[PDB]
């Protein structure tokens, strides 16, 4: 629905899990290679999206949401 | 006739022997190593995809009416690749005899539950569970019986200490009951005792 | 009149009533609890020394550690213990409860209560004779007897 | 290498289970530090749920980690139902475990183990 | 006035009782003695949450039966009147009604409890 | 064979001398008043209680308390360091070291028990080949303190040496039997 308030509240998120350095953050920047993240951590921010909208979201996804773009959309699609 | 040693009877081992030859020609599809003993007692051993039909079988079959499961235990033998030796003694109010079910197992080749044949043997398999490491399947509710409630190690494996890896004590700093490794004021005495002269030659193993 | 002897009498007075009227609690474990009922049978008469089985810690005065202590009855013991009012005392019946007894060397006993809780009386047996239980609550009256608190507090 | 798989016929549905228990974990450690009263934080507890289960991600049999699931799934029922106290919970900070030293001389200053 | 000077009495009796047990022994507090008690282990849940009553409908039958006592208490005096034969109907009509009450949640299970 | 409990019921017949009586036992609280006079009963009886510490419970012979190590009528101790006592002792309590006494004498420099550990089974003075060990009748020896509890040879010793006169006479009344 809407791409940009979505964004805002998401990239919010990201910079409220305080695991990353903000220098590498974008909207399409990469959890693992450009963050330095894994698997658990990213699990975390899936879950703080989760509660920020409230809709409950499947891991068959949470995976796949791997850039904040990809939730962005996520978000836009179920929401 | 002799005072000292026990009376002994055939007949019960050919009734358990032919009832042995009946269950392993209506089940070869499970049965191994039919097989009894000079005490007269039928043990059955199988292998574990055929719990629940066997047990199923000996439960319901007209003649074999064992719908009492005394006892299931676990058996560590850590020679053998497959370790733990599942057992079910069971018994038929019918016929006054008894009967002895044997499977095996692995710390990762779990077998199925029989809480769909016998309710009794739902707290046998979290025992076996809590003490050997064997997870059974379909199980309702399986979790620890008799350790305590974040207790890591399965005790009754031959390959576990005696007396565990921690020890329990109250400190003042924290105010609770901590758990610190274990430290002996008497070490357990390990007391060699096996005489070093063949006992019973009938049960030499040939080298 | 001197102040040091009416403190004297005062303690023996206050020793008197927390020993005359020492309330157990309902606390048996394992064995040793059948020796702890017959210790409150006829032969052995408790209420005769003024014993009372209370279930409550909130009421009781003393905790009989009558049987075997598991790592995962402990925090209930400690936490029971703790929930007693002062004064509080605690006797150790049996040879499970005093070093762990028959089961010492097991990896889910603790190897004596005297690790969890502090302990006033060791009753050694295994099971101890009701008789020797008794022997114990009144080595237990004997100490109380020998408290001295307000004397302490006059002389600091 | 040819066996009977548990669940998973493969590590990766193995890694879908352990997702879905770290997220159980995850959601669970409030309710458990506010429940029990522990002296914790909330980040205390999430730190400590991930150290425990970075300390068998060495695994690669998928049925080692089925059963790790199993018993992960055990002990957060003993949690969430307060079956388990705040002492069995505070066992794994080992507030109290005088921490031995990797350094092999301090090793050597106390004591003849390696 | 004798009334109240028992009763406040009793009051100074009480309080002076409950006074001297909160003062004169020695305390020793803390969070794992001042805890609810809950056998041994902890609680897993607040005592303040709904505990479902099987009785409900007894209970409000008891209020309903005590209001009829309360017009039963004045027989005492409503025996004292020359109009003797309309106490004794009135007094029969109201004892058998509650009686018919009475059996009535009887008969369709009232006096049973929820399970 | 085999009796019931509570099937002994047959069919059902009535008069109303059964029912007057049903009735008045529902009314008048019959099988109550029963329970009432057997609690009277025991009221006029001689109370089973003993006055201790003044009079005893009995006991036998063959009563295992606390332990003792004895000596021959000579003095000398009757142990001889052959380990019995802890090789069977199922609660592994005791704890021996043997040395050559200076006369040559095989016997003992320790001999520990921890009475925390003993379960009071016997074992050990069945055991002994030369009654030296004894679990001896007392056990009125409670303590304040954990570590008295845990004897050495000095202080079996002094007990064999206190309680002699005891358990001698009850080991001569009991070693027929055995
Ligand atoms: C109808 C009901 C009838 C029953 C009620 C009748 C009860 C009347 C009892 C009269 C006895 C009065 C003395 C009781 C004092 C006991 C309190 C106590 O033990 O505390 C010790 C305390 C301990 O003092 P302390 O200074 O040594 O304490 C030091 C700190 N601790 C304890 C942590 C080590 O002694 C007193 O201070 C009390 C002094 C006695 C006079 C008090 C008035
Ligand atoms: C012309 C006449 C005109 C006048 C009209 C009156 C005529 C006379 C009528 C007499 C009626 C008898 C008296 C009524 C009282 C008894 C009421 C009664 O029977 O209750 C019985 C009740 C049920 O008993 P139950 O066996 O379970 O049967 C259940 C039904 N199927 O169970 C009970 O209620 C009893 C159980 C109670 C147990 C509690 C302990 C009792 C202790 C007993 C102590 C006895 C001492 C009494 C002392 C009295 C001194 C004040
Ligand atoms: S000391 Fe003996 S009698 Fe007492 S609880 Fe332990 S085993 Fe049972
Ligand atoms: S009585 Fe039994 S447990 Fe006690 S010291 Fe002798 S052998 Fe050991
Ligand atoms: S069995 Fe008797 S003689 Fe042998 S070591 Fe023990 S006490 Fe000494």
């Amino acid at each position: 629905l809407t791409l940009d308030g979505i964004k805002d509240r998401v990239l919010y998120v990201l910079k409220l899990y305080d695991k990353i350095d903000p220098e590498k953050l974008s909207v399409n920047s990469h959890f693992m290679k450009d963050l330095g993240l894994d698997s658990l951590d990213q699990v975390e921010i899936i879950m703080a999206m989760e509660d920020e909208f409230g809709f409950e979201i499947p891991d068959i996804d949470a995976e796949k949401l791997m850039c904040p773009q990809e939730i962005v959309d996520y978000i836009a699609d179920k929401k | 006739k002799r005072p000292t040693v026990r009376p002994r009877s055939d007949v019960t081992h050919k009734q358990l022997s032919a009832f042995g030859e009946y269950v392993a020609e209506i089940l070869p599809k499970y049965v191994q190593q039919v097989q009894v003993s000079c005490l007269d007692e039928l043990e059955i051993c199988i292998h574990p995809d055929g719990v629940i039909p066997t047990l199923t079988f000996l439960r319901d079959h007209t003649n074999a009416q064992f719908k009492s499961l005394a006892d299931l235990t676990a058996v560590d033998v850590p020679t053998r690749q497959n370790r733990f030796e599942i057992v079910y003694n069971l018994l038929s109010l019918r016929f006054n005899s008894r009967i002895r079910v044997k499977t095996y197992a692995d710390e990762l080749t779990p077998i199925d539950s029989i809480v769909s044949v016998h309710i009794a043997a739902n707290w046998y398999e979290r025992e076996v569970w809590d003490m050997f490491g064997v997870f059974f399947f379909n199980h309702p509710d399986l979790r620890r019986i008799l350790t305590d409630y974040g207790f890591e190690g399965h005790p009754f494996r031959k390959d576990f200490p005696l007396t565990g890896y921690v020890e329990l004590r109250y400190d003042d700093e924290v105010k609770r009951v901590v758990a610190e490794p274990v430290e002996l004021a008497q070490e357990f005495r390990k007391f060699d005792l096996n005489s070093p002269w063949e006992a019973f030659p009938a049960y030499r193993q040939p080298p | 009149s001197r102040a040091e002897y009416v403190v004297t009498k005062l303690d023996d007075l206050i020793n008197w009533a927390r020993r005359s009227s020492l309330w157990p609690m309902t606390f048996g474990l394992a064995c040793c609890a059948v020796e702890m009922m017959h210790m409150a049978a006829p032969r052995y008469d408790m209420d005769r020394f003024g014993v009372v089985f209370r279930a409550s810690p909130r009421q009781a005065d003393v905790m009989i550690v009558a049987g075997t202590l598991t790592n995962k009855m402990a925090p209930a013991l400690r936490k029971v213990y703790d929930q007693m009012p002062e004064p509080r005392y605690v006797v150790s019946m049996g040879s499970c409860a005093n070093g762990g007894g028959y089961y010492h060397y097991s990896y889910s006993v603790v190897r004596g209560c005297d690790r969890i809780v502090p302990v006033d009386i060791y009753v050694p047996g295994c099971p101890p004779t009701a008789e020797a239980l008794l022997y114990g609550i009144l080595q237990l009256q004997r100490k109380i007897k020998r408290e001295q608190k307000l004397k302490i507090w006059y002389r600091r | 290498t040819s066996v009977k798989p548990i669940f998973s016929r493969d590590l990766n549905e193995a890694k879908r289970r352990v997702r879905e228990l770290y997220r159980a974990w995850y959601r669970e450690v409030p309710n458990t530090v506010h429940l029990m009263q522990l002296d914790i934080t909330v980040k205390q507890g999430r730190d400590k749920v991930r150290e425990m289960f970075m300390k068998n991600a060495h695994v690669t049999d998928p049925r080692v980690v089925d059963l790790l699931v199993i018993k992960g799934k055990m002990e957060l029922q003993e949690t969430i139902k307060v079956w388990k106290q705040r002492t069995h919970v505070m066992r794994f900070f080992h507030e109290t475990e005088t921490p031995r030293p990797k350094d092999f001389l301090s090793k050597f200053y106390m004591g003849h183990d390696p | 006035m004798n009334l109240y000077t028992v009763i406040f009495i009793n009051i100074l009796l009480s309080l002076t009782l409950i006074l001297v047990a909160f003062w004169l022994p020695q305390m020793n507090l803390y969070s794992e003695k001042a805890n609810p008690y809950e056998c041994g282990f902890d609680p897993t849940s607040s005592a303040r949450l709904p505990f479902s009553m099987k009785f409900f409908l007894v209970a409000i039958t008891f209020l309903l039966f005590d209001l009829e006592i309360a017009l039963l208490l004045p027989l005492p005096w409503a025996i004292q009147t020359i109009k003797t034969s309309t106490m004794m109907i009135m007094a029969f009509i109201l004892v058998t009604i509650l009686s018919l009450g009475l059996a009535y949640e009887w008969t369709q299970k009232g006096l049973e409890w929820t399970e | 064979t085999y009796k019931y409990v509570n099937k002994k019921e047959q069919e059902s017949e009535v008069d109303m001398k059964s029912a007057t009586d049903n009735a008045a036992r529902i009314l008048m609280w019959t099988e109550l008043i029963r329970g009432l006079g057997m609690t009277l009963s025991y009221l006029f009886r001689e109370p089973a209680t003993i006055n201790y510490p003044f009079e005893k419970g009995p006991l036998s012979p063959r009563f295992r308390g606390e332990h003792a190590l004895r000596r021959y009528p000579s003095g000398e101790e009757r142990c001889i360091a052959c380990k019995l006592c802890e090789a069977i002792c199922p609660a592994q309590a005791i704890t021996i070291e043997a040395e050559p006494r200076a006369d040559g004498s095989r016997r003992t420099t320790r001999y520990d028990i921890d009475m925390t550990k003993c379960i009071y089974c016997g074992f050990c003075q069945e055991a002994c080949p030369v009654d030296a060990i004894v679990e001896g009748p007392n056990f009125e020896f409670s303590t304040e303190t954990h570590e008295e509890l845990l004897y050495n040879k000095e202080k079996l010793l002094n007990n064999g040496d206190k309680w002699e006169a005891e358990i001698a006479a009850n080991i001569q009344a009991d070693y027929l039997y055995r």
